[PDB]
């Protein structure tokens, strides 16, 4: 027997996802959350202070009264899905693809927005929108990998955000904790939402 | 400020960075203020109830706004029993 | 008539935001100049600093636009400045009010000694810089009068300041530069951290959060 | 060479409040400042600062509270005397309502107000607000 | 040389997404279809918007078209990606981890975590 704990479980399956696979560089902001490097040269992230993390970016966005105020985007394919599937779940708003240019700052364009919270997978390949968010007094969520800039980022999440796995696994992982924490699901690391709904597929 | 008498004089009172303390102004936009909820003994989130942290522009753009906000969220956690 | 596009232009069309000072307080952007009107126009003048002609040379000629620099203030601490180039004077100058408008900052005043009565100087000194251009502001003490040249002078009278010494350095003959570095020495007042801003910030629910409710429709 | 020992601290520890770190290096020590970083300290401009022994000049760990927007050294030290201290002041202070001139005076290192207090003149050391 | 302009291109466009249902791969009953749907001043604009409406349709007949939204091939695209396998891909029973893995499970306390095994 001997039932794992919430985290235990949540570990083995961000090990199984390939987590706390890092690249062979380490941003000088991001080595806190980096455990050591291997002979190889790959980076180990810390999966308990991913975790950590994971669980401060849902307290932060169970307190955000109206979900349609926060935006989620991933400029890269594999996160669309992920994306797409946590925006359905928690009730926000999903950006997939190409960011436009002034959306957070042109106010009268057809696609202006004001959101409340910025939720990014990768913050090298969603430069443009933190850019813009920095001009607007927008918070910001990000999931970030051992190279990743930390410029503009209020809470870095440290995982390894380019593998399809991984994104879909901590996107399903945040979508559990925020639901749970809202009361709208059982508490615990099970989830009646298949894990696979989140991954990109061809 | 205040005058001799007592009274407040200043238009208002300018919030600070919960890191630096630095004076956030009326233009700096790259500030921003974050809530951090607080779970009951069901980890379960208590409506209206949070911790408020203020980050100006200069930390963010240092981006060093992650690890002091980091650190402040779990000084205050641990200050307030939020386990 | 209005149709506010922004969060903010709703919540003050339907007088949930009263006070500059609440947006200031959060340092949200203002974007539309029907908040400002609304809020603290009644109380706004605006005055036209200079004309200025540019021009951009071209195949079959030179092609002339006039740059407006508007200054527009209440007088008690409010004061902004708008900077517009356009082909009609016309234009130049109600783009260059519009912007003004939206520019508006709050400015700090304190007292030089003697703590009795409303500010009448700078809290402090400080100094703006645009390009070469370098205004420092220095508090004078009650009845000194605003030294300072016309421009500086006149963007001053419309912060509200009652006296004050100044000093500058460079082409202060560039009237742009000159008032922009003016106006900044104007804005770094509230930027500065004394003894009596000391105590621990005491957040509140920022306008986005408290009416968001409202915002939801 | 090193020449002012109490401007390398002085610059030191304002870079590092510029910068927003929460501790900053002091080295070598020195006598003059450890009695300028309690003048500070009284105003509460600074945290602890800690002294660490070496058999040698010693070195200190000051803690910063963010409420020190300049610190800086006046060289060649200038005779300042009581009736000076108006003059320096307004050269050197930002506003009449806050801000320190510190001096050595035969009574002992300290702030420009006590000084005047104690009628007293000496030469000046240095500033912080 | 013959490119069609922004307008006959954008009258396709809005043409097929929103009579999709009654296009057809023929000029002339694509055509006839645009004179009863749509106000053309020009007959030569017509059969060009007509011609390079049944191309569109000839290459969505292929695949998707950029810049041409149809309800039933979204519907069908949801209704296919929505799908889940009968497992999932994610095995918690067997798990190659390296000795640096080891070491951080360690140290975090996760020494015993079922299916963690060193290469
Ligand atoms: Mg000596």
């Amino acid at each position: 027997g001997r039932t794992l704990s919430t985290k235990e479980a949540d570990i083995q399956m961000m090990l199984a996802a390939e987590v706390h696979l890092g690249t062979k560089n380490c941003d000088f902001q991001m080595e806190r959350y980096v455990f050591k490097r291997r002979n190889d040269g790959i980076y180990i992230i810390n999966l308990g202070k991913t975790w950590e993390k994971l669980q401060m970016a849902a307290r932060v966005i169970v307190a955000i009264e109206n979900p349609k105020d926060i935006i989620v985007q991933s400029a890269r394919p594999y996160g669309q899905r992920a994306v797409l599937k946590f925006a359905q779940y928690t009730g926000a708003n999903a950006i997939a693809g190409r960011h436009t240019p002034g959306t957070f700052t042109n106010q009268l364009q057809t696609s202006y927005s004001e959101p409340r919270l910025l939720i990014l997978t990768d913050p090298r390949t969603d430069h443009q929108p933190i850019k813009e968010a920095a001009l607007g007094n927008i918070p910001t969520i990000a999931f970030c990998d051992t190279d990743s800039p930390m410029r503009y980022v209020d809470i870095g999440i440290p995982a390894n955000n380019k593998g399809k796995h991984s994104i879909g696994v901590l996107f399903w992982l945040l979508a559990r904790m925020v639901l749970q924490m809202r009361g709208s699901i059982n508490q615990g690391h099970k989830w009646d939402v298949m894990v696979d709904l989140f991954f990109y597929r061809e | 400020m205040q005058n001799e008498e007592g009274q407040n004089v200043d238009l208002y009172i300018p919030r600070k960075c919960s890191a630096t303390n630095r004076v956030i102004t009326s233009k700096d936009h790259a500030s921003v203020q974050l809530n951090v909820g607080h779970l009951d003994d069901k980890g379960l989130y208590i409506p209206g109830s949070f911790t408020t942290f203020a980050l100006c522009g200069f930390i963010r753009a240092q981006g060093d706004a992650d690890s002091a906000l980091d650190r402040l969220w779990q000084k205050k956690k641990v200050e307030a029993r939020q386990q | 008539k209005w149709v506010p596009v922004t969060k903010l232009g709703r919540l003050v069309k339907d007088n949930k935001i009263r006070s500059l000072e609440q947006i200031y307080l959060h340092s949200l952007p203002i974007k539309e100049f029907q908040i400002i009107d609304t809020l603290i126009g009644p109380s706004l003048k605006d005055e036209v600093m200079k004309i200025m002609p540019v021009q951009k040379q071209t195949r079959a000629g030179q092609r002339t636009r006039f740059k407006a620099f508007v200054v527009v203030g209440d007088g008690n601490g409010h004061v902004g400045l708008g900077v517009k180039c356009s082909k009609e004077v016309a234009t130049a100058i109600r783009g260059a009010i519009i912007l003004a408008k939206l520019s508006v900052i709050p400015v700090r005043r304190g007292y030089w000694g003697n703590k009795i009565g409303k500010p009448h100087t700078v809290p402090c000194k400080v100094t703006g810089k645009c390009g070469s251009v370098t205004v420092r502001m220095v508090p004078a003490p009650r009845g000194a009068g605003i030294v300072a040249a016309r421009v500086p002078k006149k963007v001053l009278q419309f912060a509200g300041i009652e006296d004050v010494f100044t000093s500058s350095r460079g082409s202060t003959k560039t009237l742009g530069n000159f008032v922009k570095a003016t106006f900044d020495c104007l804005m770094k007042t509230y930027g500065f951290l004394t003894p009596d801003f000391w105590k621990e910030t005491r957040f509140t629910k920022s306008p986005f959060q408290e009416y968001a409710d409202i915002l939801s429709k | 060479v090193r020449v002012s020992v109490l401007n390398d601290a002085l610059k030191s520890m304002y870079n590092a409040e510029k910068r927003g770190k929460r501790q900053v290096m002091i080295r070598p020590s020195s006598k003059v400042i450890i009695k300028f970083l309690i003048v500070m300290q009284k105003h509460g401009y600074i945290g602890e600062f800690e002294y660490v022994d070496d058999h040698r000049s010693g070195k200190i760990v000051v803690e910063l509270n963010g409420r020190l927007n300049k610190c800086g050294v006046i060289s060649p030290r200038f005779d300042v005397g009581v009736k000076e201290i108006e003059g320096w002041t307004a050269r050197l202070l930002p506003s009449r309502q806050f801000g320190y001139i510190v001096l050595t005076t035969s009574a002992g290192i300290m702030d420009h107000e006590e000084a005047r207090r104690k009628n007293v003149g000496g030469k000046v050391l240095g500033f912080f607000y | 040389g013959r490119v069609r302009t922004k307008t006959v291109k954008k009258s396709s466009r809005q043409v097929i997404e929103r009579y999709y249902s009654k296009m057809t791969l023929d000029f002339h009953t694509n055509k006839k279809i645009l004179e009863e749907v749509a106000i053309i001043p020009s007959k030569r604009l017509r059969n060009k918007i007509a011609g390079f409406s049944t191309h569109l349709m000839k290459r969505i007949q292929k695949g998707p078209v950029r810049g041409i939204s149809l309800k039933l091939q979204e519907e069908e695209r949801e209704r296919r990606m929505d799908f889940v396998p009968d497992e999932s891909a994610i095995q918690t029973d067997r798990i190659e981890v390296d000795k640096e893995t080891i070491d951080l499970l360690a140290s975090l306390g996760m020494s015993e975590l079922p299916g963690v095994v060193l290469k």
